[PDB]
């Protein structure tokens, strides 16, 4: 399975350094130019730069050519990349992608890209959520469904992630966008519906990750 | 550096209608041998962009042929011949004929689909929440259409006012529908108070408004 891994979400200070990562796996990483863009709410998509991995040789954007800085490990097939000098306009999701080329027609585009990395720049320190059930009952069933959930509330800054039981359950699943609360923290709830027939002998957990405090946890929701 | 500009909306669609996206470029994207260097990409709720078109109009690796691209040097439309649920997203076009590489803004696409009345579930809260002193209270409307939506919280029948949030998600890839939550925050000493909480919707799929609610405590 080719596959590009990023890592998990990040708070650091104006004025600090990050570094992200990109592993590549499934294929030989030095054969593949690794691009990275960065992605804002209605600023879609901008073009960041690319490393040719098997050289070290990377090329910039102008406009990010005094903020990133990209290397790529040959032993570890991880790209990274630095940003520096951070500011508030630095806050958003960015992405690793892999290009290819096909000889036959010329084309080449972004094949396969990460899952991206949410970074905040801020002064306002971590803080991890709080995560209570939201218990199925007979106030949550419809015919022979019940919705059970979790509440994951107060954490700064985002995201957080919620899987169901590990990952296997997936159908049914709405985790809602978070709201930012008027304490200046962020919430959020996650749900799901099951059948009401399983709530005897199912078991049901959120697996709560917040990344920017190095915090995860799972939390067993009870009828 | 080369300009690309898309539309913000596409105007919503049913399934198996068709519809088309533009994009358009400062610069021509036409090269000398032939080729016009722009790409699409869909991007789904939560995901990475995934490559749709690329040589402005070569379908990508399993790629549906209901995608086709086409333009000029610097005119160019996606065309989706007949849309499915699948296919909601924001799409991107990109030029690739030079560096720097440039994406459009992108253009969002929503699904028309059959009025569809919200199941509405509530939540009490959580003994554990209501130890450390504030209470949340969460009613959720699930798998409705469209996103209008009015909900309404009663304590002892009492309309609430200013202490509520709302959080919507994006139109589901399988049956075009969302879901939203409601959530009331009280203090500990107000919850326990008060006995009935209810969560009033209407939405158009409801011949009136459905209510929900519970007794503390029971
Ligand atoms: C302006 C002239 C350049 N043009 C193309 C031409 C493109 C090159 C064609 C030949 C390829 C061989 C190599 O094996 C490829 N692999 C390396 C390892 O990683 C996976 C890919 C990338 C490769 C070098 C391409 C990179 C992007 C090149 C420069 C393109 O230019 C840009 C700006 O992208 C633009 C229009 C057509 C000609």
């Amino acid at each position: 399975q080719v596959q590009l891994q990023q890592s998990g979400a990040e708070l650091a200070k104006p004025g600090a350094s990050v570094k992200l990562s990109c592993k590549a796996s499934g294929y030989t990483f030095t054969s593949n130019w690794m691009h990275w863009v960065k992605q804002r709410p209605g600023q879609g998509l901008e073009w960041i730069g690319y490393i040719n991995p098997s050289s070290g040789y990377s090329k910039y954007n102008q406009k990010f050519k005094d903020k990133a800085t990209l290397t790529a490990d040959k032993s570890s097939s991880t790209a990274y990349m630095q940003l520096s000098s951070l500011t508030y306009e630095d806050s958003a999701v960015y992405f690793c992608a892999r290009l290819s080329y096909y000889d036959y027609d010329g084309g080449y585009f972004f094949d396969f890209w990460g899952q991206g990395t949410t970074l905040t720049v801020s002064s306002a320190s971590t803080k991890g959520p709080s995560v209570f059930p939201l218990a199925p009952s007979s106030k949550s069933t419809s015919g022979g469904t019940a919705a059970l959930g979790c509440l994951v509330k107060d954490y700064f800054p985002e995201p957080v992630t919620v899987s169901w039981n590990s990952g296997a359950l997936t159908s049914g699943v709405h985790t809602f966008p978070a709201v930012l609360q008027s304490s200046g923290l962020y919430s959020l709830s996650s749900v799901v519906t099951v059948p009401s027939s399983s709530l005897g002998t199912q078991t049901y957990i959120c697996n709560v990750n917040h990344k920017p405090s190095n915090t995860k946890v799972d939390k067993r929701v009870e009828p | 550096d080369i300009v690309i500009t898309q539309d913000e909306l596409s105007s919503p669609v049913t399934s198996g209608e068709s519809v088309s996206i533009s994009c358009r470029s400062s610069k021509s994207l036409l090269y000398k041998d032939g080729k016009t260097y722009l790409n699409w990409f869909l991007q789904r709720p939560g995901q990475s962009p995934q490559i749709l078109i690329y040589l402005m109009s070569t379908r990508a690796s399993g790629v549906s042929d209901r995608f086709s691209g086409s333009g000029s040097g610097t005119d160019f439309t996606l065309e989706i011949s007949r849309v499915k649920a699948e296919d909601v997203g924001v799409y991107y076009c990109q030029q690739v004929v030079e560096y720097p590489y440039t994406f459009g803004g992108g253009t969002k696409l929503e699904i028309k689909r059959t009025v569809a009345a919200p199941s509405v579930f509530i939540f009490p809260p959580s003994d554990e929440q209501l130890k450390s002193g504030t209470a949340s209270v969460v009613c959720l409307l699930n798998n409705f259409y469209p996103r209008e939506a009015k909900v309404q919280w009663k304590v002892d029948n009492a309309l609430q006012s200013g202490n509520s949030q709302e959080s919507v998600t994006e139109q589901d890839s399988k049956d075009s529908t969302y879901s939203l939550s409601s959530t009331l925050t009280l203090s500990k000493a107000d919850y326990e108070k008060h006995k009935v909480y209810a969560c009033e919707v209407t939405h158009q799929g409801l011949s009136s408004p459905v209510t929900k609610s519970f007794n503390r405590g029971e």
